[PDB]
């Protein structure tokens, strides 16, 4: 059952800058991302609240 | 440059320069031109898709 | 009193399998799938939808094979809303809670009742010592809406 | 009402492809198919007895748009 719903438009303009903070799950500081293993280190660029990679 | 499509204009050559373009501008894109209507998946408006259908209740 | 009646507009699928009995298909899921399920666009127990109508044509999406639709329909409820002192059932005493019409569910959580009354475990006496296990004052402000079956938290202060 | 009164070739293929896809559906056929197992043969034998409850809606260059019947339509 599909969405049902279509698209009339697409408009394109530049984000406010401070409507894309509550755009955003966490801050990332830490610059190395790659694990010693290969997994994702906590708050590197890959992280577990960005999604599953 | 002189045609009323963001999506197209953007799938043919230059594409960041007529993205920078359309974003400057709030350009509004109205899904009517065949790449704008398979950019964002809808039938294109021409040949088998320019009519409904209608079923009767 | 509980009467309610609330006309509302919502959008409907059909399939192609209901095109010569619509009535028939407009309610068998579409509608029928939440007989007086909590509602929260609204705050809605829908108790059955008593005309379900269109108000002209339908329009078959491209690919899809559905008929996309708008149905007008009075959902008669029943809404015991903030506000209102009602009745309970007393069938079971208990310090969890204290648990109408043999369909409502109604919950009374531990701090909620007057702490001058102290309890009896066969049954429980109240200031003066009159047992009550009637319908009597109810007043539910707090709803749950979101759990299966849901419940009815009222009050007596 | 101003438009030609035929049943151009794309609306054909459009109306016979909706139409296949709800007899696919389970959709009752009004044609009285005689053991073809394909819904697309059993559209076009619809669409040759003039049975398809289908408004073909022909949208004009501005917005404005007139409503056909397949039944009311010269199909070629």
């Amino acid at each position: 059952n599909m969405p049902w719903r279509r698209l009339q438009g697409i408009s394109f303009g530049m984000y406010s800058a401070e409507e894309l903070k509550k755009l955003s799950v966490k801050s990332i500081t830490n610059p190395r991302y790659l694990d010693s293993l290969g997994n994702p280190s906590a708050n590197g660029l890959y992280d577990l609240a960005l999604g599953p990679a | 440059r002189s045609n009323s499509s963001p999506l197209q204009q953007m799938t043919f050559e230059t594409s960041f320069q007529f993205l920078k373009q359309a974003t400057m501008l709030g350009s509004h894109d109205e899904l009517r031109s065949p790449s704008a209507c398979l950019v964002v998946g809808k039938v294109v408006r021409g040949g088998t898709g320019l009519f409904e259908l209608k079923q009767p209740l | 009193s509980c009467l309610v009646a609330g006309p509302h507009q919502r959008h409907i699928a059909l399939s192609p399998r209901y095109l010569n009995r619509k009535r028939t298909g407009i309610r068998e899921q579409l509608d029928a799938e939440l007989l007086r399920y909590s509602e929260s666009l609204l705050g809605v127990p829908i108790a059955y939808d008593n005309i379900k109508v269109v108000g002209e044509l339908g329009d078959i999406y491209d690919d899809q094979g559905h008929i996309h639709l708008n149905i007008e329909a009075d959902f008669v409820i029943f809404c015991p809303e903030p506000g209102q002192k009602l009745m309970g059932i007393v069938n079971k005493v208990s310090s969890s809670h204290i648990g109408v019409h043999g369909c409502f569910n109604a919950s009374i959580p531990k701090p909620e009742q007057l702490s001058a009354e102290q309890w009896q475990t066969m049954e429980i006496n109240m200031g003066d010592e009159l047992e009550f296990e009637v319908f009597r004052l109810d007043s539910d402000a707090a709803g749950v809406f979101c759990i299966r079956g849901k419940l009815n938290i009222t009050s007596l202060q | 009402r101003i438009t030609t009164p035929y049943m151009t070739k794309y609306e054909r293929a459009r109306v016979l492809g909706t139409r296949a896809l709800q007899i696919a559906m389970c959709a009752p056929v009004m044609v009285e198919l005689e053991g073809e197992t394909d819904p697309l043969l059993i559209a076009m034998k619809e669409l040759k007895a003039r049975k398809i409850p289908i408004i073909i809606r022909r949208y004009l260059p501005d917005g404005s748009y007139e409503d056909w019947g397949v039944d009311e339509l010269i199909i070629t």
